[PDB]
């Protein structure tokens, strides 16, 4: 949530939440959280459910690129950059991020890309910054006809409308494979009598 | 083939293309705020920034081929990327046609000609218009044609000349078919749309267009009689220093001289809007409460934040410009210097229809972040004023109580110059347009050139001048729209457009009362209309675009005389004792 520097839509950053207890139920910490739907899980039992292995896929989209993180949905972003499989389990926790993120000189440190040769596979990570052959013209780093860089920028800017903005967001999908769980949830009912 | 390729590279221009676009326009809104040097150092850099990239990415888009591209949704984009213009020729060109445009512009401003004497813009149309003497207006027109016709003659052939050359290296005819090629359509054998048939269809709508304008121009001859009895002839045309402006296009000032009935003025909220508590915000609240109404999206929180409402005084340089910019990456705002007349509130009105259209087609990338054509940039915006004009809708924005009694009378004077201030500058725009797409292509040569504009003038508008004018002035570059690059097509086509649009929402709301008077309060089904109308944006083309408007995928002068139902037959029983025609034989310098 505090974090100074975020990663892009495709090199984004994995980390494992384990090995302590996480206070699930109470994650509201900005005001707007136009983002809280879940999948699977009910948003009042992430309490009472204990897991192993959480991972945490943080990449910053667009504003009409929020509804296309859904199982089922086809766009930009859900075919070449990120897609969340059919059966997900976990929830899409998004927000504004247009006041830490405003610099009217240019945004040139996020990259984003919008053309592969086929479709992505669930939980890929893509770095490879070749050039894009489609047709049947050899490139050999050309940058012009039929020879491009896939590999692009954003434009954010703190008045980017309200349909459009930036949205930071943080997925949180668990994994279950019948492992032995050391994530707990709050337990805190203490009253001796 | 290039089939998927031709995606990237459009794809790789419009993504910084939208950022430089915002960079510029930021700059230009920053000096629109205040105008400074430090605002304007920034500007200049990012405007010459901006069109240098427009031609580093279109230089090597020439190169991909056209003919052999399959999908349409990018052959519409494609197209219009090509239209680099300047781009063909050397610099020492461009160097040649600025150097002379921006030394015509600095002599059109500084426009000081004295035989009580001012510049431009200052003490223009208040002598015009609101003095009523024959001897201040003689000189006043005289001297304001006099002064910038015969300087501006040498330097508008060479000008003309220029622009022809220009058609040579785009393979055009003249200048004027590059701007009837924005009205462009390509697709299946129903979907094209040739860009140079445009002629033949002004001519089918003016021809249906004149006889709404006889009587109109017929009655308001007979009544101006008791002021110039030497100066107004019986049955022939009017001078054209006594249309309350140098040109006769926009006859506001002559309303109170042509009132229909004036023992009762028209609708008057200028001054319930003090008592009750009114301010500058609570306007644009109600006016966004009565355009969701109809279905439409919230506006951006971003809105009331950033855009200048009200006009602060603590030392911002104000240009009080009402026009609604499109900043980009999704922004509205709006910079106006509003209050609470009447007159802030039409254009309050007209703004927020720019708005809730930029909002429509703000999913489409950049290259297609525009109309179809250049006609429906600007048409959305009156039919909401229009549909906001009726006295009911005032009745129930909570001004006048409900008992209010409107008179058929007040609609006739209503009708009247809302005619007058749309309709009547028709004939003019028409007369120059032919004139310009006859002297542009080469069929009137220089020899000809003001006895065929004063031939035109006394056939088409029906004007006539006081003053024998000889073939050395240069009189129709005198207006703003035609010394420097300002199309003109567009005015003509949004008068159609608009009331087509407001029949068409007005239709399928199933309305069976007056059409002039149709509101679209409260009406979901012309929201959706709407809707996929705004959201196609320049996507799709204009034939497209009005299949779901109204149906048709041509111009429609039904509307013109179907608006205007109480006024034609008003015209036609008060000319009964009159004559309806022209003559272009009469003449005041007849001597
Ligand atoms: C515009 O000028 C004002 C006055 O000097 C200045 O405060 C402001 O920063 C300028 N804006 C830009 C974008 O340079
Ligand atoms: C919508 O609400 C009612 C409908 O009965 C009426 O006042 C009018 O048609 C509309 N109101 C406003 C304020 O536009
Ligand atoms: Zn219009």
């Amino acid at each position: 949530f505090n974090a100074t520097r975020f990663a892009s839509v495709y090199a984004w950053n994995r980390k494992r939440i384990s090995n302590c207890v996480a206070d699930y139920s109470v994650l509201y910490n900005l005001a707007p959280f136009f983002t809280f739907k879940c999948y699977g899980v009910s948003p009042t039992k992430l309490n009472d459910l204990c897991f192993t292995n959480v991972y945490a896929d943080s990449f910053v989209i667009r504003g009409d690129e929020v509804r296309q993180i859904a199982p089922g949905q086809t766009g930009n972003i859900a075919d070449y950059n990120y897609k969340l499989p059919d059966d997900f389990t976990g929830c899409v926790i998004a927000w504004n991020s247009n006041k830490l993120d405003s610099k009217v000189s240019g945004n040139y440190n996020y990259l984003y890309r919008l053309f592969r040769k086929s479709n992505l596979k669930p939980f890929e990570r893509d770095i490879s910054t070749e050039i894009y052959q489609a047709g049947n013209k050899p490139c050999n780093g050309v940058a012009g006809f039929n020879c491009y860089f896939p590999l692009r920028s954003y434009s954010f800017r703190p008045t980017y409308g309200v349909g459009h903005q930036p949205y930071r967001v943080v997925v949180l999908s668990f994994e279950l494979l019948h492992a032995p769980a050391t994530v707990c949830g709050p337990k805190k009912s203490t009253n001796l009598v | 083939l290039t089939e998927e390729n031709a995606k990237t590279f459009l794809n790789n221009f419009n993504q910084e293309a939208e950022d430089l676009s915002y960079q510029s326009s930021l700059a230009s809104w920053n000096y629109n705020t205040n105008i400074t040097e430090e605002n304007a150092q920034k500007m200049s850099e990012a405007a010459a920034k901006w069109s240098a990239f427009y031609e580093e990415q279109s230089k090597t888009a020439q190169s991909f081929s056209l003919q052999e591209i399959q999908t349409p949704i990018i052959k519409r984009q494609l197209q219009a990327l090509q239209q680099s213009g300047s781009s063909a020729l050397s610099a020492d060109k461009n160097k040649q046609l600025n150097t002379i445009l921006n030394t015509m512009s600095t002599i059109y401003s500084t426009g000081k000609v004295c035989n009580e004497c001012l510049l431009l813009e200052p003490g223009l149309d208040e002598i015009m218009a609101t003095s009523t003497d024959y001897n201040s207006r003689l000189w006043a027109w005289e001297g304001w044609r006099a002064e910038v016709g015969k300087q501006l003659r040498p330097l508008y052939e060479e000008y003309v000349v220029l622009k022809n050359e220009m058609a040579r290296a785009n393979n055009y005819n003249d200048y004027g078919d590059y701007w009837r090629g924005d009205y462009e359509a390509e697709g299946a054998d129903g979907y094209n749309y040739n860009r140079n048939q445009l002629i033949e269809d002004v001519e089918r709508t003016f021809a249906e267009i004149k006889p709404l304008y006889e009587h109109l121009h017929a009655y308001v001859r007979r009544k101006l009689m008791d002021t110039y009895p030497s100066y107004i002839s019986p049955t022939g045309c009017l001078p054209a220093h006594l249309l309350g402006d140098m040109w006769g296009r926009f006859w506001t000032n002559l309303y109170p001289l042509t009132v229909p009935f004036a023992q009762k003025p028209n609708i008057d909220v200028t001054d319930a809007m003090m008592n009750q508590g009114w301010d500058a915000e609570r306007i644009f609240q109600e006016a966004e409460k009565f355009f969701v109404s109809v279905g439409l999206p919230h506006m951006t929180q971003g809105f009331w934040a950033n855009s200048m409402l009200t006009e602060p005084a603590d030392g911002r340089k104000v240009v009080c410009h009402p026009t609604a910019w499109d900043l980009g990456h999704g922004d509205f705002r709006i910079k106006m210097c509003t209050k609470v007349t009447m007159d802030n509130f039409l254009t309050a009105h007209h703004e927020m229809g720019h708005i809730q259209y930029d909002m429509a087609y703000a999913r489409q990338p950049f290259l297609l972040r525009n109309g179809a054509n250049e006609g429906f940039h600007e048409a959305v915006g009156e039919i909401m004023s229009l549909s906001a004009a009726t006295p009911k809708h005032l009745k129930s924005i909570g001004l006048l109580p409900s008992d209010f009694q409107e008179d058929s009378e007040t609609e006739i004077n209503f009708l009247l110059k809302q005619a007058l201030t749309i309709v009547g500058t028709l004939p003019f725009t028409y007369m120059l347009e032919k004139w310009r797409w006859m002297v542009f292509r080469g069929e009137i040569p220089k020899e000809q050139w003001m006895k065929k504009w004063w031939e035109m003038k006394r056939e088409i508008v029906g004007v006539v001048e006081p003053l024998p004018h000889d073939e050395t002035y240069c009189d129709p570059a005198s207006l703003f729209h035609v010394s420097n690059d300002y199309s003109f097509i567009r005015y003509y086509t949004r008068t159609i457009y608009q009331f087509q649009f407001q029949e068409a929402l007005c239709q399928a709301a199933k309305y069976n009362g007056s059409l002039h008077k149709c509101d679209i309060s409260n009406s979901t089904e012309a929201g959706q209309k709407l809707l996929k109308m705004l959201s196609l944006g320049n996507s799709e083309p204009w034939t497209k675009a009005l299949e779901n408007v109204v149906g048709a995928r041509n111009m429609d002068v039904k509307p013109l005389l179907n608006y205007f139902q109480p006024l034609f037959d008003w015209l036609k029983e008060q000319n009964r004792n009159s004559f309806v025609g022209w003559n272009t034989e009469w003449s005041p310098y007849a001597d």
